[PDB]
């Protein structure tokens, strides 16, 4: 089982289509109720649903927003009803510390919402996060909700799909919630990076389909937890075969673009993923881990000579100081298998280091001449002094230099 | 939940209220008698019934504007106490509206205001509608501001203040209230977006082809300009801005807090007929230095902080690669100390078009408010036009028998005079 | 996606702007409002609905023949902000289009051609129409292509020019506007179709049995000529050929770039009904001396570059043996420097005969596009006529007192003396 | 396997017309179905076109242009869904040096697609070139491409169909475009010379009829190669057995011209493809080598007693320093057989020199008065000066001495 924490305008939205994406492949109605053709399902439920007495299921879901117009939209769609309504929370009346303080203020709902789902589930295994870094709202809370979470919960995993702010694109405060919420994360998270630039990028060569790609991605990488096999059957499985990662979808086709139905061999989408286009995110760097998941008609034959092609070809770099993975699922059997078979890819690169480079450049070009400090001020974490910032900005420095 | 009131202040408030409003009652089906035939709720509280009261306060020291809208066709929607008028105005006298006429009303108006603040659940803060070349639009708006602060010292102030343009003007003593507006809001504002008449103007000969305009036309694109503004709160949209993302990600210093307003799709029926407005080309339309509607040209100076707020068919893709362009662009310069300079917001809600306007309808629409150096040229002729008339002593016995002293007129420049220089230090590349 | 932009100069300019995109609406089927009851992609954009503004601005210093557009039958076709004109005209003044009057327009002209641009995705050059003995036909356009060399400075620029004829002529100080515009272009040009009024009338006398042409029938004909230029953007065709191919094909020497201009179906609806008229008969009346639309025989010198350019039911073993028949001939003789000089551009779409028209409905057409050297005999004729009356001085004070000195008319003659001499030195033959 | 790299508006629509006549000789649906009847078909079909996962077949064919025009007007056509959208590229936005020039700049997409296509054959053979020589985008963008092609990959084989410029008929920069191709195709290119003015001679005595015919002959050229038999089952073996070429094939009759149904031997096929009308190209010079292969019933006893009349008969000319070949293929079996047999005719001959004879007097006689080097001053290849011409001149000189 597992929970996910969806904070600000982003998570609230990424999490309506991840559920749209999760509804859809186990036929889910949009009432919660099942449909007649999914009755005798095989499908595991419990991992993202929990069912209700009256046969609906309701997802493991918590929605939270330091405004209301985004969840009000949310409860208008045709799956409002689906939600529980006693998890979701609204604030009654854009920074990091005014977020923060927020977090300070409502400890106690939020927790007491947290703590009724975590004792309906016998076997929880982590958590999930999406949320952006840049806003005001998710950078705060999630720094807030990981702190306490971290000290509450000892024992469970922590994972995040954070969204990086776009860079080619001129949240004009965001180097400093961008930079604390890194903090926070390397300080207490986990383990899924993720830009507006490379993403929107892919996407062209609204809102809405951004986010239903995104969705698409955290689904295809929680597959085969919701789907059992024979190896791969746990989160902590996943995490300790990789472990900052990037990601990248190979049939990321639209609706009109079937057209062309390409032999898809496993070996060309393994091939694929490999490419720096296809990452979605935008000194000889190289690779740290490298994870492919495969869903379709698959012969463990063709997954070795393409390994073994891909091996000689050394199309690929590696780490000189220590010694991939290509791991198997099954496709849902509602959505219509468009692809022959299709390929997800999570890695770990070095090359992700230059990302807070260029935060951090940021970051220094505003902090020697004291920009836009005068809200922070107002709070009362920073209303002594800054401290904070400087203990943020050397860590992550140290992590620069780690990598 | 995110209720917000708006205070207009003043004639020239008053009129940018109404269109404001017609705007506002336009937009959420809301009658002219506040009943119908939620998204109407930052703006519009709920008697029971239909009636819809809009959530503002209209002062003003002069009954005939009041009086204008009290017996108009939006007579029935205001509610008749929140509709506070004086006896004698201030008469373009700051001192007038500050001092002797506006002590005598300020109560009034702070009850009224309470009463409003007590209606709402959660206060996101004020918008301050007024002129600074008035009397009662620098006097009473500096005093209520004063007041505020005092009372609701955390929520946030944005006022709409009509900046007095570089060569037109309709009065004489337009740089003392506007210096001592200056002086004293500074003290106590958060973020002022900023208008010139004369800009306006220009912008509608140039894009509207009107060759006559009333201030009318210019109130009914100020009210565009602040439904584009306030559309977060009243829609739903893929990025949604608070008022609190204005002051933080266009307030850099707490002095430097003058962002200019600027509307793209400024168009007439035919010349929108035969054009393809899309979202790189409304931005490219913003950042010309012709459609600012201040009339201060940006390539004189650098760019601090610009709020895209977009909204109606509007891809989030096409907003990014268009501020691209943008930021690869030349002519528009940017401080060295901003990295990241724009703050942007999409909205799911065409703008409306009134019935009688002449924008045309459109499928998107985008606001930009930018926080640039540029103001402080505008800001230097301002303080010219004061040290002359003040070297001169000319109009200084009307403001000194009216409960202020010189003292204050000299304190006043010195405040001015350090505002151009924290401009200045900020105009410099770091080094 | 080949998107080019066509500006008209001058009443010469807009006239033949008109009998274009009339010619251009006919051939696309669009009605003369936009609308539609792609191929239309590189001369027309699509707003939307079915409206296809045309991708041109009509710039003039006369209001008259701007205005005449306007209220025309096409009043609703052209964009109004792209219909550019001023107040007072240069004058058949170079001067005055240059420096004095077409300084006040240059920047409103550049502001809507760089709207064009941004509207546009991939722009393969500009197509400027006006006449070399006008005012702003000679001062505006040498003003505007600089600027244009200035701003787009790797764009193609071809211009369509009307020029002087030999004999003909409607203004008695076309040698100084004449020579000065071809000083200023011949530094910023990349090549430039040539045409003459007189030829025209000769051919419209002899082919057309039309007795009293007026200038519609000319622009007709120089429109016909135009279409088969861009056909093969707007169009498909067995062999395509681009802006980019006439300027590299036809343009041997940076400053010899002056092509002739020819059509050779010329035939009115008789004559065309008791005629085959085929490939190799299109192609001999092409080569014809008589058929030359510009009053310069070509057998006085030697052709340096051809570009044939075939459309409708041509098949290209017909164009070979028409081409090989010509290369064969005696009486056509080619630079010795130039063993292949016939590009040959084919295109699948008939020429389109405009209602009202003296052009008869013919299966195939081309258009001949002849580099020669016997267009320096034209140029010795103007440059004799400008020494005459620069000897005398005559009318040089109208020149001198609007912003220009004898000296540009010294270094304005010399000019010409050298592309003369550049002439006469590609004419020799190597040894 | 092998690929195709079809340049300027003659070479995208040589690979057009090529491509039909492939479909429709493996009774490929132009949307790249297979039609019932084809279903159990034996012709081998890798060769050309590598099927896809939705069972359509995908040509191996890059298409490369200057223009946006011709490929926009393909992909209007009945056959544009057949093609693959990822391998055609277009310039966003008449000269040797500018597309030299782009070639430099657009490297990279260029070998991407080059790289993709070739990792999905087992045993990629050689290369397949289609362009003209004059115009500038065909002549620049070729030389560039089999630089770095034979600098990529030294160990496949470079074949082209180039097209030679009309002479009688009078590319104004003609000349320099053919020497500079010239010089890299001596320089790098493994092996088919074409030119329209004997080419339409034929087709008399549009450019869709003639590049029909170039079709017909590049298909009867692969015929054995698609249709595997006993001996000449590679591209290899075919180059072998005659290392510039010429071509020239027996049934080039019209749709209408099938009337006169002349009984066709062997033995008047095979004489009719050595006499000079019938070669499509326009000092006792003689023969290299000489390939004909037949399509169609064929009696080896015919073959040979042909062979021996026409030596008997010295029709021929041969080398007197060194000591033909007739290889028989078979017919697809759709196509209507309405000849009895048909032959095509492949040969190295001393006589081709003529044509470079003609060019370099064309270049000479444009060199010593320096025409139209205007636009080559601009291109950084000929920025500074043109020993690149010298250089070609002289390599053309010898090989036409070496002749």
């Amino acid at each position: 089982e597992i929970i996910t924490l969806q904070l600000g305008q982003c998570g609230n939205q990424i999490g309506f289509e991840f559920w749209k994406q999760l509804c859809a492949e186990h036929g889910i109605s949009p009432e919660g109720i099942v449909e007649e053709f999914a009755t005798e399902g095989t499908d595991r439920k419990d991992v993202f649903f929990y069912q209700a007495d009256d046969e609906h299921y309701i997802p493991r879901a918590v929605l939270l927003d330091l405004e209301p117009r985004v969840i009000h939209s949310i409860l208008n769609s045709p799956y409002a009803k689906l939600y529980n309504p006693e998890n979701i929370y609204l604030s009654e009346h854009n920074n990091w510390a005014s977020g923060f303080s927020q977090g300070e203020k409502i400890h106690e709902d939020i927790f007491d919402i947290i703590d009724r789902e975590a004792d309906g589930s016998d076997s929880l295994e982590g958590f999930v996060l999406c949320h952006s870094i840049a806003g005001g709202t998710g950078s705060g809370l999630g720094s807030y909700l990981l702190e306490r979470l971290n000290d509450r919960y000892p024992k469970k995993l922590v994972q995040t799909y954070s969204v990086f702010p776009n860079q080619d694109e001129m949240v004009v405060v965001q180097p400093y919630n961008s930079l604390l919420t890194l903090k926070r994360l390397t300080q207490n998270a986990d383990c899924v990076v993720l830009d507006n630039t490379a993403l929107n990028r892919i996407a062209t060569d609204s809102f809405s389909q951004i986010n239903q790609l995104v969705s698409t991605i955290m689904s295809a990488s929680t597959t085969t937890l919701r789907y059992p096999g024979y190896m791969n059957n746990d989160l902590i499985g996943l995490i300790a075969s990789l472990i900052f990662l990037m990601t990248g979808y190979t049939p990321l086709t639209t609706d009109q673009s079937v057209a062309s139905v390409r032999k898809t061999t496993v070996l060309d989408v393994m091939r694929r993923l490999l490419q720096p286009k296809n990452v979605m995110v935008s000194t000889n760097h190289c690779y740290i881990a490298i994870l492919n998941i495969i869903q379709g008609e698959v012969d463990p034959t063709q997954v070795h000579k393409s390994l073994q092609r891909i091996r000689e070809r050394k199309l690929a770099n590696f780490i000189p100081w220590g010694p991939i993975q290509v791991a198997l699922s099954r496709k849902s059997p509602y959505l219509p298998s468009a692809h022959r078979v299709s390929g997800l890819m999570m890695a770990n690169h070095t090359s992700i280091s230059s990302l807070f480079e260029r935060t951090c450049r940021q970051y220094d070009k505003l902090r020697k001449r004291e920009a836009f400090l005068e809200q922070f001020r107002k709070e009362d974490m920073f209303k002594d002094n800054f401290d904070e910032m400087d203990t943020s900005r050397e860590i992550v420095q140290q992590l620069i230099d780690e990598y | 939940m995110r209720e917000c009131i708006s205070i207009h202040v003043g004639q020239a408030g008053v009129q940018i209220g109404n269109a404001c409003w017609e705007l506002y009652c336009l937009e959420h089906g809301i009658q002219p008698d506040g009943q119908m035939p939620d998204s109407f709720n930052t703006f519009f509280s709920e008697t029971g019934a239909g009636k819809h009261v809009p959530r503002a306060v209209f002062v003003d020291l002069e009954p005939t504007v009041i009086d204008e809208v009290r017996t108009g066709t939006y007579r029935q929607l205001f509610h008749p106490e929140q509709l506070i008028t004086g006896k004698e105005d201030a008469a373009n006298n700051y001192a007038r509206g500050h001092y002797t006429i506006g002590k005598e009303i300020i109560d009034l108006v702070l009850d009224r205001i309470r009463k409003l603040a007590d209606q709402c659940t959660g206060l996101q803060g004020f918008l301050v509608f007024h002129s600074f070349g008035g009397g009662t639009g620098s006097g009473f708006t500096s005093l209520l501001m004063e007041r505020l602060s005092v009372d609701y010292g955390k929520k946030s102030k944005l006022e709409f203040s009509i900046y007095p343009a570089p060569q037109v003007s309709t009065a004489v003593v337009e740089p003392y209230n506007s210096i001592l507006t200056t002086h004293t809001t500074l003290e106590h504002s958060d973020c002022a977006f900023m208008v010139d008449n004369e800009a306006i103007y220009d912008i509608c000969r140039r894009n509207l082809d009107i060759e006559r305009p009333t201030y009318t036309n210019l109130n009914r694109l100020i009210s565009q300009i602040v439904s584009s503004i306030t559309a977060s709160l009243r829609f739903d949209g893929a990025l949604n801005v608070d008022l609190t993302d204005f002051q933080t990600n266009l307030v850099p210093y707490p002095r430097i807090h003058f962002p200019l307003a600027t509307y793209a799709p400024v168009i007439s029926a035919e010349k929108a007929y035969h054009e393809q407005l899309s979202v790189a080309e409304i931005t490219n339309a913003c950042f010309e230095p012709a459609n600012q509607m201040v009339k201060c040209d940006p390539r004189h100076g650098k760019y601090m902080a610009c709020c895209l707020l977009y909204r109606g068919d509007v891809v989030p893709k096409d907003v990014n690669a268009a501020i691209a362009t943008i930021k690869t662009k030349r002519s528009i310069q940017f401080v060295d100390w901003c990295p990241t300079g724009f703050k942007v917001g999409i909205n799911y809600q065409p703008p409306t078009v009134v019935p009688g306007g002449d924008l045309a309808k459109v499928q998107r629409a985008v606001c930009m408010l930018s926080n640039t150096t540029a103001i402080a040229e505008a800001w230097a002729r301002l303080d010219h036009k004061f040290d002359l008339m003040y070297a001169k002593r000319a109009f200084v016995h009307w403001y000194v028998g009216e409960g202020m002293e010189e003292g204050e007129f000299s304190e006043a420049r010195e405040d001015m005079a350090a505002l151009e220089k924290d401009y200045e230090e900020v105009g410099v590349d770091s080094v």
